């Protein structure tokens, strides 16, 4: 938990890293 | 009527309704029992002294059959008694 | 009960849910499911009673072999995943009063409210009894619904628990 | 020698000095949870120097530190049998720990009573080890009752869900059923020998040895979930991944099989244990995958594709390969656990769902997740020079290759593809084909701790599983001699599987109605054993106990 | 440092109270302790006596 | 375990291999075994001898009880508690020291069969023989007898066992 | 604190007593039926339906979901056997002779074949393997005394 | 599993953008109180397609008697917020 | 031995002079003092027993069972007082005035040198439990099972009285010691038949036996939680003593006898623990689960093997210690919802933290978890029918599975499951309240460490 | 953990005793 | 085809097959509605002290009084000569139990001889 550093989407592929 | 016990006493133990009598009846149990009998009497029997002679047996029976391996004396009779004392009818 | 009417939903929705699993691929699920909802409107403008209540007989009869092998259940519904998984930790309000001075003293605020809270738990009480003996049909109420409270300051009678009642996630 | 010795035992007692710091003192909270993976970590090490010891030396020692109880002509001690399995079976079951250790530390950050998880992880553990390295029945009973109690409460961690209730005792009422064989084995030595010292058992080397060993068969049927006794095994999966990684996939399950090797030199003469338990592992070993080709639970499906790799183990055992068997224990558990991680994986991105269905599009949604899955699947299904094919084109080598029972051999390779097969179904659900989870993407795992326990476990299978084979010092006549398509028809079969499964898999794609069948549903509903016999069961027993 | 403290006090204390009492109230007594006997090679000798493994016979030579 | 003889435990002798090292890498095993010398060994031979240094200054003994032997239940009569219960006791405790002998006996065997290991059975001809010789005389003089031992019984059982073979005996003559 | 005559009691043989017995557990007079007259007295208890309580819908917000049993509801004379965790009644999903008989047909199946291929086995075309020392009659503890039959297994 | 957060903002346009994909809705029209079988002439059985989709949406069952009534989308919207007892 | 009977009477005043709200606290500190004095009683030795006088004499067997009796009495007052506080003053005088007497019958009974004495004590433990059952019970349904006790007399007491004084008449004398040298082989006889069923059928209604217990799960039913204890505690304990003792002298007759009673409860084990899956009531449940455990002992001495004596003397001990505490910790709940019934509360683990720590405790020793001496002595016993028939492993192996049932069942029931949402009245543990359940489950376990003193005579 | 504050009220038995 | 599924004692019929069900007439429709409104005033009966904060205890529940009353039966029902269920009944109880008397009885007659003739191993054997 460092502020989200993953914004989830809605219908999409992961915002990966 | 099942009254509580924490809202006269809020820390009531759980022993009286009476929150001096409570402590005392609180302390009893937990001296005598647990640190005398649990912990003293606990201790005391880990040093009973050779319990029923298990310990002594084990040296006796280990004395026997040194002098029974040298001289080559059979490891245990076969008969409990001495066959001359059993003194055979008919 | 509940008339036949709505009883064809009850196959409606459930049907799919069998179909959805074995469709299991995307493009399969929405063709092989208009095929169903096709079949559906075959019928869906027959208006015969006697048919239309002739007309779900074997569609039950047909359904029994063609129930999934392992039919999907949803996760928190019964049978599921999280079926109550979390039931262990969920923790009744009421026990609230018991709760240690020492305890108590690491939130003063919240339980301030909660007295006033209670305090509409108890004053209300009086007139919610009577807020029914209005709406109380003789011979046992008819059914179990409740009304709203017709005044301002009031609450619905029957209402602390669910009000009250704790959080899907305690932690 | 002393330096072995002493080192040995620090890992038993140094695992529970964490346990006695859980019933005393309160003076760190919230740093337990690592403080048991760091000993764990810590006993490892200790693990591996008696590893070193052992390889050069195989020095098999039997050490016995009290003088517990006698009776008679009888006596009991808190000994430990510092031996081969100990020194090879006991490194494996930490290296898992410790990777199933920093698993746990992630997955169950949603429990406020995390550390009462951890006040029983460390436990079971600690009994495991004790029963491995047990030298007597009683003392070795008791390790096969810690398994069984542990189990209790860890299968039924979240108290409140029915079906952990209802499973739990479930497997208990069937992890209590096979120690009536073992109590009876305790009995026979104790009768007709004298003694529950594994020293005077095999020395003596009995002549009429069908009563005690029948009791060991037993034993493994319900403990180990062989067939007879199998269904609560699947029934596991109601509770938590992690729970299920340690105990229901690599450590007790393992118990069963555990036995009948260590009782290797009173085995070997008596046959009749030999035909049962080589055909009890034999309707096992597939009726586990026959109903496995069709289940539809992620969960459950890795009970029963675990299922049928310990339903052949009896068939090793059963085959007369004592020390070859032991190989099939380590190798499968490594990858399977770590399957069962790679399991937590998807139901972490997907947020409490479990449907194999309910899955795809993941090869590159779920890079790392992907990464490891196909190692363990091709491991498990016999990937030359991979820690699972070295045991399963070994142990099909004196089954095929030496005297066996016609129907034994039968369904031996039917099921071997079936293996392939449901991996297949997995990884193509798991991973193949486009998304199919619900709307919402909660798909994250840059985790570094989980990787961490991910990196642990994905090394071993590929690397560890070979290297294991080259310190273990000969103990048999390896028949390297043999047909070329017995040696090799694991070589051929074993594609079959993915082939016919994917032949299978893939004309399911085009969008043709489906039509039931009675085998799809006979295999698909467990073969209506657990259907039936856990209705009217409980029914005889509870319905007319009135009367 | 954190790592520092499990080297002493969780380790070697253990080791040193087991060895402590395996030394003096284990080992001091018959048959609590049973080590297999080590095993024998060819080209091996023995300490205590000076012993010798007499080498086995000249093999058939095969390929090698 | 101050200073237990080795006669009534036999130990063959142990004959460890030397070392003949023909790799070319470094023994491993050797960096932590001079550290069990000084790391271990000494440390814990450190603190004993301060340990055992006041136990030298400090000294106390104890014995170990001989019992007399006294009349047997043969020399005993009827309904007669004195002569009866010196000659029970005497039985019971020779009988309880009978008792060790088994698990004396079968100490040696778990030695025969884990130090030896694989040679167990070619190595253990005089132990597993020695060991029915023992089972054959404690069985015969105190089983049978049901929870009530009793002098009279076990006489009892010996006169049952001594006339049994005395008929056998003289059938073959 | 409660009546007499609000508690379980003989047989009724006639319908007037069988009003109380019906109303007494909140059932209607339809409803109710006890056992039959006998000597397994189970009293003026009614006759519930053989069900567990799974079957019963779990939406409806009951006062003991856990169980799914109302306040006031009767209970089965057996309803603790018949609880979520015991004995379970639920539709199943084949044919109940089949499912029984589908456990017959496999399990029957391969009990037999065992013994079938127990008289003809599988196995290698191959001689024993050899060894010396008379068959390994020593290093088998053999009795050195009584020497064993001589034994050399020839050259090929 | 971090934190699947809940917001009453955020699951606004959840279930109403459920409805901007629908081929029997002008999508204008469409209001946050609209009542589906008299603002959007819609009917029950069209209505149930709707409930369907909240499930595959959101990912939890729907009771059949209380997926009726759901004609407005601030009742779906309570229905969800309720359920989950999301409240800001 | 007079050594702990003056001091148990000394209790007398020291219960009634005593001020008003000491009574408690006072006898509690010295009834706990003199408990460890008690174990004094431990100086055994190998080949005889201890014999003090005429009068009383303790041997290896008969001690660990005077420890049990007087490390109970402290016990049963801690409990007591909850639903005694609300009593008048001189009625709490009365009934701990009986558990002295209580105490001090049985602490004469078990050291009895003569077993006329015994006999006599035997009767007199009765009297305080009938009082303590019935003046304090806890029910108002007149069951009249006045019969069964009266059965006990006609077909229990009064005959033993007549074999007992034709012993003395015959042999010459009744002291067990003499016993030992006196003893003559008893021949097959219709009278003896007859006299064979005057020294056994007395105890196995105590135990009891099989068919035999009607009164068992009525007594527990209706007892305090004061009268519980002792009477599953000790007093079934009592038929084993004499049973064991007794059994001296009727050989070789009991080689047959036997049958009909190893019958009983060869069976009778299961049939118990079957219905204790069907009990509706937390006491019930562990008054058929009492029957159970109790009819493993009597096949052990029936057979009479050095393995059945040093099993069954564990049995009764952990026994006592398990059902004690079982009633204690079901009595725990007793005190917030004041019922019986097992399904009226639920989930208590909720609200109850560390009283589910008890209840796992103690349910896992009550299905003899390993090593404890729950499992020591039954499994002990389980072996030594194995010599006396291979058969019976089969009712041994399914009482067990059974008793592993429902033992976790009742666990199950209770604390895994969902809180009573109409329950209010769940309140944090007292710390009487698991004080006491911790004296009992310790000590359970502490004698697994060094099993020598509860091993019986045979060791 | 994940965000900043988002801290709920536990409600918990009674600990003390 | 779709053979429907024989009741059973362990299986419960499909809600949507019972043929009384699908036409809901006044001979339903009455014992539906009174059902409701009887359980509705147990719900009312019931919600006034579940709602109502004066209460501190546990709810006497009249049904599981008589469901626990009713198990305790004991000698109120029944009759001695009741050929139905007494020879029966009795016999479930005390059948099996002579069965066990010549199980093991038959192996310890069987068994004696043998020691008395030596035709079974016990060289062994010492716990007994
Ligand atoms: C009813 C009558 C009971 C039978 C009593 C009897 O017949 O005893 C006869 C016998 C008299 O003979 P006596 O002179 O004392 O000594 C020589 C013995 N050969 O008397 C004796 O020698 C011994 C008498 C011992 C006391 C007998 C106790 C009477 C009760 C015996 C039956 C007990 C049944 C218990 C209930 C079982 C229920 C299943
Ligand atoms: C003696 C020491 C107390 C030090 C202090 O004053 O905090 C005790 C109390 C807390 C303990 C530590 C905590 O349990 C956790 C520490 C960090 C890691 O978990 C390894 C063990 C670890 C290193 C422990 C070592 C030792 O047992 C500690 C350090």
């Amino acid at each position: 938990g460092g502020g989200a550093h993953i914004e989830p989407r809605y219908r999409q592929f992961p915002q990966l890293t | 009527e099942d009254e509580n016990l924490y809202e006269k006493n809020p820390d009531s133990h759980g022993y009286d309704k009476d929150p001096a009598v409570d402590i005392w009846n609180m302390r009893v149990v937990f001296f005598f029992g647990f640190s005398i009998v649990l912990v003293l009497g606990s201790t005391f029997v880990a040093y009973l002294p050779d319990y029923r002679m298990q310990e002594w047996a084990r040296r006796e029976a280990e004395r026997l059959v040194k002098y029974r391996e040298a001289h080559g004396l059979p490891i245990m009779e076969s008969n409990c008694f001495d066959p001359s004392k059993i003194q055979l009818p008919e | 009960y509940l008339t036949h009417q709505q009883k064809v939903l009850r196959l409606y929705k459930r049907a799919l849910r069998h179909l959805e699993s074995w469709c299991i691929h995307r493009d399969k699920y929405r063709y092989f499911a208009c095929l169903l909802r096709a079949r559906f409107d075959e019928h869906k403008n027959e208006k015969d009673m006697v048919k239309a209540t002739q007309l779900l007989r074997e569609a039950e009869e047909e359904f029994w072999h063609g129930q999934h092998p392992q039919p999907y259940i949803f996760p928190e519904s019964p049978g599921g995943t999280s079926y109550e998984r979390y039931e262990c930790y969920k923790v009744p309000e009421w026990c609230l009063d018991d709760w240690h001075p020492s305890e108590k003293a690491m939130y003063p605020d919240y339980f301030a409210k909660r007295e006033q809270w209670k305090k509409l738990r108890r004053e209300s009480w009086e007139r919610e009894v009577k807020q029914l003996q209005e709406e109380t049909p003789v011979g046992g109420p008819r059914t179990e619904a409740l009304p709203p409270a017709r005044k301002q300051g009031d609450l619905p009678p029957l209402w602390w628990h669910i009000v009250t009642r704790p959080r899907e996630r305690p932690m | 020698m002393n330096m072995f010795s002493s080192l040995s035992l620090v890992t038993l007692l140094l695992l529970t000095m964490p346990i006695m710091m859980m019933s005393f003192n309160t003076y760190k909270p919230s740093n337990y949870p690592l403080y048991v993976k760091t000993a764990i970590s810590y006993a490892f090490i200790t693990s591996m120097i008696p590893t070193m010891m052992f390889i050069h030396s195989g020095q098999e020692l039997i050490i016995s530190n009290w003088h517990w109880l006698t009776i008679q002509t009888l006596k009991l001690s808190l000994s430990f049998k510092m031996d081969y399995f100990s020194m090879m079976f006991i490194p494996v079951a930490l290296f898992v720990t410790w990777s199933i250790m920093e698993f746990s530390m992630w997955y169950m950050y949603s429990d406020p009573n995390i550390n009462k998880f951890f006040k029983y992880l460390l436990l079971f553990l600690i009994t495991m080890l004790i029963l491995v390295t047990a030298n007597n029945l009683f003392q070795l009973f008791i390790g096969w009752e810690g398994v069984g109690i542990m189990s209790f409460l860890l299968i039924g961690w979240w108290y409140g869900r029915a079906d952990a209730n209802t499973a739990a005792l479930q497997a208990i009422l069937y992890n209590r059923i096979g120690d009536i064989g073992f109590i009876l084995a305790m009995a026979w030595f104790l009768t007709n020998l004298n003694t529950w010292d594994l020293q005077q058992i095999f020395m003596l080397n009995p002549s009429d040895s069908n009563m005690p060993l029948i009791g060991l068969a037993l034993a493994a049927t319900g403990k180990s979930a062989q067939f007879g006794l199998h269904p609560w095994l699947p029934s596991a999966m109601e509770g938590p991944t992690p729970v299920s990684a340690l105990l229901h996939s690599s450590t007790m399950v393992v118990a069963g099989i555990f036995l009948l090797i260590r009782f290797y030199p009173l085995t070997e003469n008596n046959k009749y244990i030999q035909s049962i338990t080589l055909c009890l592992g034999a309707i096992t070993t597939l009726f586990t995958a026959m109903c496995a080709l069709t289940q539809n639970d992620i969960k459950k499906i890795i009970a029963f594709s675990t299922s049928s790799q310990l339903g052949l183990m009896m068939v090793t055992i059963g085959i007369n390969q004592p020390y070859l068997a032991f190989l099939h224990i380590c190798t499968h558990a490594f990858f399977k656990a770590m399957l069962f991680m790679c399991s937590g994986s998807i139901i972490h991105s997907l947020n409490d769902e479990q449907d194999i269905r309910k899955m795809g599009g993941l090869f590159k949604a779920m890079p790392f997740t992907t990464t490891a899955l196909i190692v363990g699947s091709l491991a498990l299904t016999g990937m030359p020079f991979l820690t699972g094919f070295y045991s399963k084109d070994l142990i099909i080598e004196a089954a095929n290759t030496s005297y066996t029972n016609a129907w034994a051999l039968l369904m031996t390779l039917i099921a071997t593809s079936f293996t392939a097969i449901y991996s297949t179904r997995i990884i193509f659900f798991a991973l193949l084909g486009q998304p199919r989870f619900p709307t919402l993407v909660n798909i994250n795992e840059n985790n570094p701790l989980l990787i961490n326990s991910i990196k642990r476990l994905l090394i071993g299978s590929l690397f560890a599983g070979y290297i294991i084979s080259n310190n273990i010092p000969p103990t048999t006549i390896p028949q390297m001699t043999m047909p070329y398509y017995l040696k090799t028809t694991a070589l051929i079969v074993t594609i079959l599987g993915f082939i016919l499964a994917l032949e299978i898999s893939n004309m399911t794609k085009n969008l043709k109605y489906h039509y039931p069948s009675n085998a799809f549903k006979f295999s698909t509903l467990l073969g209506y054993f657990p259907t039936i016999m856990h209705r009217l069961a409980p029914y005889m027993n509870l319905s007319m106990s009135q009367k | 440092y954190r790592h520092s403290i499990f080297a002493f006090t969780h380790v070697l204390i253990p080791v040193w109270i087991i060895h402590y009492y395996l030394k003096y109230h284990v080992t001091t007594k018959p048959y609590t302790i049973v080590e297999k006997k080590p095993r024998i090679f060819p080209g091996d000798t023995i300490l205590e006596t000076g012993e010798v493994i007499p080498p086995m016979k000249e093999f058939p030579d095969q390929h090698h | 375990p101050d200073s237990w003889d080795k006669d009534v435990y036999p130990e063959p002798p142990r004959r460890t291999p030397a070392p003949s090292p023909q790799t070319s890498l470094p023994n491993p095993i050797t960096y932590l075994t001079k550290a069990f010398d000084l790391l271990v060994d000494r440390p814990v031979t450190l603190v004993r001898e301060f340990i055992e240094r006041q136990h030298a200054k400090n000294k106390y003994y104890y014995y170990h009880r001989e019992f007399r032997r006294v009349p047997d239940i043969t020399e005993c009569q009827e309904k007669d508690v004195l002569c009866m219960f010196e000659a029970e006791m005497q039985w019971r405790r020779d009988y309880k020291v009978d008792q060790e002998i088994v698990n004396i006996i079968q100490e040696r065997l778990k030695a025969c069969q884990q130090r030896e290991g694989e040679s167990h059975r070619q190595n253990c001809a005089k132990e597993l023989e020695q060991f029915t010789q023992v089972v054959k005389a404690y069985q015969d003089r105190y089983h049978d007898l049901g929870a009530h031992y009793s002098a009279r019984k076990c006489l009892a059982k010996q006169k049952q066992r001594m006339l049994a073979e005395r008929k056998a005996a003289k059938e073959a003559a | 604190h409660i009546t007499k005559d609000m508690l379980p009691g003989p047989y009724p043989k006639t319908p007037e007593e069988r009003a109380a017995a019906a109303k007494k557990y909140n059932m209607r007079v339809e409803d109710y039926e006890p056992y039959p007259d006998d000597g397994t007295g189970y009293g003026d208890y009614p006759k519930l339906p053989d069900r567990s309580q799974q079957e019963r819908d779990p939406w409806y917000d009951w006062d003991h979901p856990d169980l799914r049993l109302n306040w006031g509801e009767p209970m089965h004379w057996d309803l603790d056997m018949y609880i979520r965790n015991r004995v379970d009644t639920s539709p199943t999903p084949v044919n109940w002779n089949l499912m029984c008989k589908h456990l017959f047909g496999f399990v029957a199946f391969m009990l037999f074949m065992f013994w079938v291929g127990e008289t003809y086995p599988a196995y290698q075309p191959v001689g024993p393997k050899q060894y010396p020392y008379n068959n390994l009659y020593l290093e088998r503890g053999g009795d050195p005394n009584k020497e064993p039959e001589p034994v050399v297994h020839y050259e090929i | 599993s971090d934190a699947p957060p809940l917001t009453l903002e955020g699951i606004k346009d959840r279930v109403l953008y459920v409805l901007k994909l629908y081929d029997k809705i002008d999508p204008e029209k469409l209001s946050v109180n609209s009542h589906f079988m008299k603002d959007l002439g819609l009917d029950s059985l069209d209505q149930v397609e709707i409930i369907m989709a909240m499930e595959d949406e959101f990912g939890f069952e729907i009771p059949d008697i209380d997926a009726e009534k759901l004609m407005c989308p601030q009742e779906i919207v309570d229905y969800i917020a309720d359920k989950k007892d999301v409240y800001e | 031995m007079l050594k702990y009977i003056i001091p148990t009477i000394m209790l007398m005043p020291l219960t009634w002079l005593s001020k008003n709200n000491m009574i408690w606290v006072n006898s509690t500190a010295h009834s706990l003092l003199i408990s460890f004095t008690s174990l004094l009683l431990m100086n055994q030795f190998g080949d005889n027993s201890l014999n003090f006088s005429l009068l009383f004499f303790s041997d290896s067997l008969s001690t660990p069972l005077l420890i049990l009796t007087m490390w109970l009495l402290p016990l049963m007052l801690m409990a007591s007082q909850h639903h005694l506080s609300k009593e008048n003053l001189t009625r709490k005088k009365l009934f701990i005035t009986m558990l002295i007497s209580l105490q001090l019958f049985l602490i004469m009974t078990f050291t009895a040198m003569e077993l006329i004495l015994f006999y006599i004590l035997f009767e007199a433990t009765l009297v305080p439990t009938l009082i303590i059952i019935t003046r304090w019970g806890n029910q108002t349904e007149r069951l009249n099972a006045g019969l069964y006790f009266l059965f006990y007399t006609l077909a229990g007491s009064l005959p033993l009285l007549v074999a007992l004084i034709y012993i003395q008449n015959t042999v010459g004398s009744l002291n067990f010691l003499m016993l030992q040298y006196w003893v003559q082989p008893v021949h097959n006889s219709w009278s003896n038949v007859f006299m064979w069923l005057a020294c056994m059928m007395a105890f196995m209604v105590k135990m009891p036996l099989y068919g035999l217990h009607l009164w068992l799960p009525k007594a527990h039913v209706e007892a305090p939680i004061a009268g519980s204890m002792v009477l599953a505690a000790v007093l079934l304990k009592l038929g084993g003593y004499g049973m064991l003792r007794i059994t001296l002298i009727l050989n070789p007759m009991t080689d047959f006898m036997a049958y009909p009673f190893i019958m009983l409860s060869l069976w009778g084990m299961i049939m118990t623990s079957s219905i204790c899956l069907r009990q509706t009531d937390l006491k019930s449940l562990i008054a058929y689960s009492s029957v159970s455990h109790m009819a493993l002992v009597i096949v052990a001495i029936l057979i009479q093997t050095p393995w059945s004596y040093m099993g069954a003397t564990a049995l009764m001990i952990a026994h006592g210690l398990t059902s004690s505490m079982l009633f204690c910790l079901a009595n725990s709940n007793y005190e917030r919802i004041h019922s019986r019934t097992m399904i009226l509360a639920r989930g208590l683990q909720t609200l109850l933290p560390l009283m589910a720590t008890w209840w796992l405790l103690a349910s896992l020793t009550n299905l003899a978890l390993p090593p404890t001496i729950n499992l020591i002595g039954e499994l002990f016993v389980v072996m030594s029918t194995f010599s006396w028939s291979n058969i019976t492993i089969i009712l041994m192996g399914v009482n067990m599975v059974i008793t592993a049932l429902y033992s976790l069942y009742m666990l199950i029931m209770t604390q895994r499951g969902k809180y009573t949402y109409h329950i209010n009245n769940i309140s944090p543990s007292f710390t009487r309240e698991n004080a006491l359940m911790s004296l009992h489950i310790l000590p359970l376990l502490l004698l697994t460490l060094n099993p020598k003193i509860i091993l019986g005579p045979l060791y | 953990s994940g965000d900043h504050g988002k801290r709920l009220f536990i409600i918990k038995p009674s600990g003390f005793y | 085809s779709f053979p429907k599924y024989e009741a059973s004692r362990l299986s419960s019929l499909p809600t949507t097959l019972d043929p009384a069900e699908y036409d809901i007439s006044s001979e339903t429709r009455k014992a539906q509605a009174e059902r409701l409104a009887i359980r509705s005033r147990l719900k009312r009966e019931y919600q006034l002290q579940y709602y109502d904060p004066s209460r501190r205890g546990v709810i006497e529940d009249p049904a599981l009084v008589r469901w626990t009353y009713a198990r305790s039966a004991n000698i109120y029902p029944n009759f001695r000569p009741n050929t139905k269920t007494s020879l029966l009944g009795a016999l479930f109880g005390i059948g099996p139990l002579v069965f066990w008397y010549y199980v093991f009885k038959t192996d310890r007659d069987r068994k004696e001889k043998l020691i008395q003739e030596g035709k079974l191993d016990r060289t062994f054997n010492i716990s007994y």
